[PDB]
């Protein structure tokens, strides 16, 4: 039994005899207990599992075991799944290290400084966080409501890289500044960090658990609200699922750290909001209701979201015992005008506090947050400044300098936030291969509507179709879909709606006339179906009816609240049907992750089995594997590390393998991986 | 006594642990950057590096930083070894 | 012939008196009287922050008669909103870029300027259907270069603290890095 021995089927399997000895036999115990757990034989299963058991037992322990002692206790064969944390890293780092990442170029790995840690100049203060537990959810509106400042809520671990870097941003990065937010920056309303992509994004690309992140940043944020984006019927998810699902998810994520919940609809339709906000309140947690902007209310000849449309929602949502009305503009369509007689004519229809949300993508942001802020609204959302621009939020240490000498300030530590921002600075280069390239002012996001997501995926599918070179006809037609469905209000998932269309559309040569003459003989894509058939909910203004009977055809249309008809869904029985799936009692939390994503959650579970808790290396590491004579140091608890050293790739075999080796803290370890080219 | 710190290194310090271990006591143990490959290091429950910028052998002398170390650590007892700080009365 | 002001500190700053708004007042006066057609403020920094703007072309319109052009930097994130406090004020004409060249370092973007102003008291004087489609061609060209490019750029509010214009510091970080101070320009830009 030594390193490097192939051991062969032929011979028996005896590795090696430990004995123990003692004058006490209770301490012959103590040392064999000792040793087995002592033992680090990696490279083939063994059986000390099973003998560490056997000398825990009081049968044995007594010396009175009899030959059938091990048969007649069941108790014996229940091992704890072995964490062997050095082996599965390797495998991670030698996977990457020779096949590269997926969906990003094999580049080779830059040299990259510690990034820069911030010169803070702390000041205690309560905070909102402080308020909500200590005295509720109505007193922090209060709080609000007695604040003279513009409030700011940062973006910039939510949709800042949701917009700028595709969501990939990263816990490990997460955690090397979230201390400082919440010390530097105590003046925020919250900080948004969960909800949007992150939810699936995390498990699916970045091998990282949402309620992982969750957890590890609430204990490092104690004081800091956290907030996610929340769609009323479907919480984080796209399937239809019952209300006790939501309401499920929101006990959960209520206790596990969530402070507020900004709920919204993608039709600002009040029925798919109304349970979730109330499940809000009942677990003691403040709820924003959402009206998603669209159109332009000073275009008089876009009348059907004119100013009206906007106060009557208002006043329905603050019925709804909502605690804080939330403007979500998601494409950046708030000019600044209309955002001074928007915010000015909301103020007046309700008195719950306002909190804004805009995208910088036609370089209008600031000056919308400004105009805003002279008509009154309470919150504002934005980024760091290094995660900021475009199709980001507007930059929250540019919104302090551009509010300074103003009739109202901007509230926040800009000196700390500017120290902060570069820690984002150059951390985001990291994340280089996600980058959507160069990124200017654009105001043809007036005309098209399409949010910055919805504009990143038609962007793909047209490529993935060789309709890349024709893109400028497909953003014509997902401004003539859009009118053709009745203007609709375009976000997630009502935003791919049109997209889908549009692209339909061009492919198969079709103007509006052609679908009206010869709907029937085609098959629309299956969320166009979808919306039409009300899975959505219900369009604001309802639908077009000609249109609908030709792309409904046979199709069972429904008129009310989908999740009403949602398949009835059993926690005991879900539970029990996944531990026996992943092999241990899961809590509430990934019951809740496996039906909000099954397959993405099992997926998850995997690559957890494959590469362990990947969510510990560094950004470059974990995306680009080593370098030849590289040295690293991976924390996995509080005093326990893995230095790991590489020093040779070996050529492949025959089969297609290689040997890399490395020292995994003084050991060599040879590891075998798949060269798959 | 739950835990315990060993300020020393190497064979005698990889002793304690076993002898901890045997009557259930969680280990924690300190390191020079000098000595990152030492086996003790690795044969504890959790380890801390100390002396930084000092001469490895002075970092084991290091009074402070050692209790620094116990007390960060949660550890309710150090054994000293022997040789460096066992016979040292400070 | 626009004679030319370059601005800098910051007006609303008491502790920088040296630049106050006196001193801009007075150097006007001087050049009004020079005979030049028109007076100009080259923000070359994009120091000026948008109330700033407002106070220091509204006291320079008090001051001459002669049209005011000015330029800025959208450096700091700020451009396009000091261009609406300086147009409040009635500042006559503005410097601005086609979209796809401006931002960061650059102008602000003349379509965004635009819309800015839409439905204000003031209106920017430009077709802008034409602009966006004139920004089509603009867009494509800047791709050839690419070589050129500076990077990813993003607002930066650090050129208040240091007043380096955005030449002066593409310049410093390559004299830094030739002479191996690189990794330091933070205290390059400190100092
Ligand atoms: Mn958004
Ligand atoms: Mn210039």
């Amino acid at each position: 039994a030594y390193a490097g021995y192939e051991v062969t089927p032929y011979f028996d399997s005896l590795l090696v005899k430990v004995c123990t000895f003692a004058n006490e036999f209770s301490d012959s115990v103590r040392k064999m207990d000792r040793v087995l757990h002592e033992f680090r034989i990696r490279g083939v299963k063994t059986n000390i599992p099973f003998l560490i058991n056997v000398i825990a037992n009081e049968n044995f322990t007594s010396g009175q075991a009899t030959t059938t002692f091990i048969d007649n206790t069941p108790s014996l064969f229940n091992f704890p799944r072995l964490r062997d944390r050095g082996t599965k890293t390797l495998h991670y780092l030698s996977m990457i290290t020779v096949n590269g990442f997926p969906g990003i170029e094999n580049t080779e790995k830059r040299h990259f400084e510690e990034p820069r840690q911030p010169l803070l100049n702390l000041e205690k203060k309560k905070t909102a966080k402080n308020i909500l537990d200590e005295q509720g959810a109505d007193a922090v509106v209060d709080y609000v409501k007695n604040t003279k400042e513009v409030l700011l809520t940062d973006t910039t671990l939510r949709d800042a890289h949701q917009s700028l870097l595709a969501t990939r941003l990263r816990l490990q990065d997460m955690k090397g500044i979230a201390q400082a937010i919440d010390q530097g920056l105590p003046e925020l309303f919250s900080a948004e960090m969960w909800g949007g992509a992150t939810f699936d994004v995390a498990y699916r690309f970045l091998n990282e658990s949402p309620w992982y992140r969750l957890r590890k940043l609430r204990k490092l944020m104690p004081n800091t609200m956290f907030q996610m984006l929340f769609r009323g019927s479907n919480a984080v998810g796209y399937q239809n699922y019952p209300d006790n699902v939501i309401e499920e998810f929101i006990r959960v994520a209520a206790h596990e750290g969530i402070d507020v919940f900004r709920i919204f609809d993608s039709l600002n339709w009040l029925p798919q909001m109304e349970k979730s906000i109330q499940a809000v309140r009942d677990n003691g947690k403040i709820a924003e209701a959402t009206i998603c902007y669209t159109g332009d209310i000073l275009d008089p000849s876009r009348p059907k979201y004119n100013i009206q449309y906007y106060k009557d929602l208002a006043k329905e949502l603050e019925a709804t015992g909502a605690h804080i009305l939330a403007v979500k503009d998601m494409a950046g369509l708030l000019k600044p005008q209309a955002a001074y007689r928007l915010i000015s004519e909301l103020k007046d229809t309700v008195d719950l506090p306002i909190h804004l949300h805009t995208h910088d993508t036609s370089g209008n942001g600031i000056i919308t947050y400004s105009g805003a802020t002279q008509a009154g609204v309470d919150i504002i959302d934005v980024a760091t400044a290094s995660l900021a621009g475009g199709t980001s939020q507007p930059s929250m240490q540019s919104i302090y300098y551009a509010l300074e000498h103003g009739p109202r300030h901007a509230s926040i530590n800009v000196k700390n936030a500017e120290q902060i921002d570069h820690y984002w600075e150059d951390v985001r280069k990291y994340y280089a291969p996600f980058e959507a390239g160069i990124t200017s002012p654009q105001t043809e996001v007036y005309m098209h509507e399409m949010p910055g997501g919805q504009y990143t995926n038609l962007k793909s599918q047209a490529a993935a179709v060789g309709l890349g070179h024709r893109f400028d006809e497909i953003k014509q037609m997902y401004r003539k879909v859009n009118m053709m469905f009745g203007d609709i209000i375009k976000v997630t998932p009502s935003s791919k709606v049109v997209g889908d269309m549009a692209l339909f559309m061009i492919q198969n040569d079709l103007t509006e006339e052609d679908v009206y003459a010869r709907g029937n003989e085609l098959n629309f894509p299956e969320s166009v179906v979808s919306f039409f058939r009300g899975d959505l909910g219900q369009p604001v203004g309802g639908f077009p009816e000609k249109l609908q009977k030709i792309i409904v055809k046979d199709k069972a249309v429904i008129t009310d609240r989908p999740g009403l008809h949602a398949e009835k869904v059993d926690f005991e029985t879900v539970k029990a049907d996944l531990e026996q799936k992943i092999g241990y009692e899961p809590g509430d939390h990934e019951v809740i992750s496996y039906i909000m994503y099954p397959q993405v959650f099992l997926d998850y579970q995997k690559m957890q089995r494959e590469f362990g808790a990947v969510t510990l290396l560094d950004t470059p590491t974990f995306l680009h594997g080593m370098r030849l004579n590289e040295k690293i140091e991976v924390q996995i608890e509080k005093g326990k590390t893995l230095s790991i050293r590489l020093d040779e790739i070996g050529e492949p075999d025959l089969a297609g393998n290689r040997v890399l080796f490395f020292n995994l803290n003084g050991q060599r370890r040879e590891v075998v991986i798949n060269d798959q080219s | 006594m739950k835990k315990l710190l060993v300020a020393n290194r190497g064979e005698i310090a990889v002793r304690v642990f076993r002898a901890c271990n045997e009557l259930g006591l969680s280990t924690v143990a300190v390191y020079a950057r000098e000595d990152e490959y030492s086996v003790h290091r690795f044969k504890a429950d959790e380890s801390y590096l100390i002396g930084q910028g000092k001469k490895p052998i002075d970092a084991y002398l290091d009074i402070d930083d050692i209790i620094r170390v116990a007390l960060e650590s949660g550890a309710d007892a150090i054994h000293p070894g022997y040789g460096l700080l066992s016979e040292n009365l400070e």
